RNA sequence: AAUCCGGUUAAUAUUCCGGAACCAGAAGGUGGAAUCAACACGGCAACGUAAAUGAAGUUGGAGACGUCGGCGGGAGCCCUGGGAAGAGUUCUCUUUUCUUUUUAACAAACCACACCCUGAAAUCGGUUUAUCCGGAGCUAGGGUAUGGUGUUUGGAAGAGUUCAGCGAUGCUGAAUCCGGUGCGCUCUCGACGGCCCUUGAAAAUCCAACGGAAGUUGUUUUCACAUCUGGUCGUACUCCUCCAAGGUGCCUCUAGUUGAUAGAACAAUGUAGAUAAGGGAAGUCGGCAAAAUGGGAAUUCCCACUGUCCCUAUCUACUAUCUA
């Protein structure tokens, strides 16, 4: 059967994305589904975190801390391998600053 | 169409009412006039 | 609806001052489903032993309004 | 295995059709794998008492053949206006009247 | 940020009725969790979990981003085998002909691409429909996360539909099943591969990080549960854009019309469409239109063709005519 749009926003775009079920009245409905959740990215390299449910922005205030989060520094910001390139550039740079340092002073 | 401004309904109402018949009583109280 | 397998958890809820009435629906595969209205959720309990049903039904306080075939 | 019994009582009281009719027509009808009588072992037709007709078979034998089958000699002597055939249960079907 | 199903009107429905949910904010309370070792533990790791404070200041992410092609997944629709129900057809043939065979939002447990660990590889291996990657660490083994989905339920049969009946429209029976699928169509998701060059909006809004201020009675808790609230305006009806069955440009199902001032006669006229003996462009400034199939050779010639012509004749519908 032809079935037309439950809304009046005509000239369907992005926005009006639709389903096609069968509801237990035998009837062919569509259902709106609102767009898929986009998960974190990482700021130092951008690959999407590991361990984070893709979800809607206003969404992501209903989960708790643990959730949104991994238990290591940077974590929820930085990928596991972005933050090992961070800490042992750091030390490094340390260590260079260091030597430089005691070179300078002799 | 339908996402009409609340004045307009009354704007459309007066209008509209405004084409009715004049009451057979109003004649009987000598005059009474239509436009 | 959440789907309640802890008979026990079943009758906290029903003790519980939320729960407004139950309702009692005999399946033709013999199950007894024990439906309990709460505030936000609708607790269903499908018990597979008859003597288990009836043993469970005069267990619901008496204040809670038990309900026949829906 | 599976049992499929044609009610006769009512034709058997208004005499539309007696118990030896649906035995003759059933037997010689009955398009076991196309074939009249090719019932064998796996389908039997042993109907019991002057009011029914019973089948056990031991393959799928879909009861609309059946009401299909009855149909034949309803037509034959006409009485489609007086009588018809119903299913009252899985595999059981009985004649009624207006 | 967040709604679904069934029912209901003479006319309104994701709005109303019945049932079932969800979101956002608000306070306390109950229970659980952490601390005089000051703000939790585990795993080599990716990371996990019922919780597990974080000021100023400093960042990060979502929002948020081109286009094209192929492949894979799912859903609906289409096709079809049986099962059941009814209506057919039937001297006979015909397990046959036609029609139907539902599960919503939401809530539960489980179910496969990136990364980690062992590893050190070419005798090159793995692999796409399309050779892509590999000492910047392959194949292989064990893991981690992302779950597109699927499984089992709940919702939920009490609903809906279809058959039988029996008696305000009620009551009682049953069934509503098991498959198979395909370069199929519609919609969506994942994984690639190009072309880009034009390397591909902004903001509201939400989250996280670094940072370490402060701090027996207490302190914290982004954990679980209960409690409350959600205004204003649009919504009737009519119609650049949406939905779009099957079979072989036609036919049909679903659906929608039978209206457009009518009737009677059918001469002449006109338009349109045809057929025509013999000839075959003799017609006209001329193969214009038809039929031929149009063809061949250099506008011309040859061949073919025909109502263009001699020479018109016949038929049909409409027009035309009369009537209201």
């Amino acid at each position: 059967q032809r079935v037309t749009y439950r809304r009046r926003l005509a000239y369907n775009t992005r926005s009006n994305r639709t389903r096609i079920i069968k509801t237990p009245g035998n009837n062919i409905r569509y259902l709106h589904i609102k767009k898929l959740g986009t998960i974190p990215r990482c700021g130092d390299t951008g690959v999407p975190l590991q361990g984070i449910p893709a979800l809607r922005p206003r969404e992501f205030a209903r989960l708790s801390h643990n959730k949104k989060t991994v238990q290591r520094a940077y974590g929820g910001c930085l990928s596991a391998n972005a933050v090992k390139d961070r800490i042992v550039r750091a030390f490094l740079i340390e260590e260079q600053k260091i030597v430089k340092q005691k070179l300078k002073q002799l | 169409p339908s996402h009409k401004s609340f004045r307009t309904k009354q704007k459309l109402a007066k209008a509209a009412r405004q084409n009715r018949p004049i009451p057979q009583w109003i004649r009987l109280r000598t005059g009474n006039t239509v436009h | 609806p959440r789907q309640i397998s802890d008979i026990k958890q079943f009758l906290e809820i029903a003790r519980r001052k939320d729960a407004t009435s139950a309702r009692i629906k005999k399946n033709t595969n013999k199950d007894v489903k024990f439906k309990l209205r709460c505030s936000k959720y609708l607790y269903t309990l499908v018990v597979a032993d008859a003597k288990k049903a009836e043993k469970l039904r005069q267990s619901l306080p008496p204040d809670l309004t038990v309900t026949e075939v829906g | 295995s599976n049992k499929y019994i044609i009610d006769a009582t009512a034709a058997v009281n208004d005499k539309i059709f007696d118990v030896a009719a649906f035995e003759k027509y059933l037997i010689d009808r009955i398009k076991v794998d196309g074939k009249t009588g090719n019932l064998g072992s796996s389908v039997v037709v042993s109907r019991e008492g002057s009011s029914k007709i019973a089948v056990i078979a031991h393959i799928d034998f879909s009861g609309r053949y059946l009401k299909y089958l009855t149909k034949k000699f309803l037509k034959k002597h006409s009485l489609r206006d007086w009588l018809r055939v119903v299913s009252t249960k899985k595999g059981v079907y009985e004649l009624r009247y207006y």
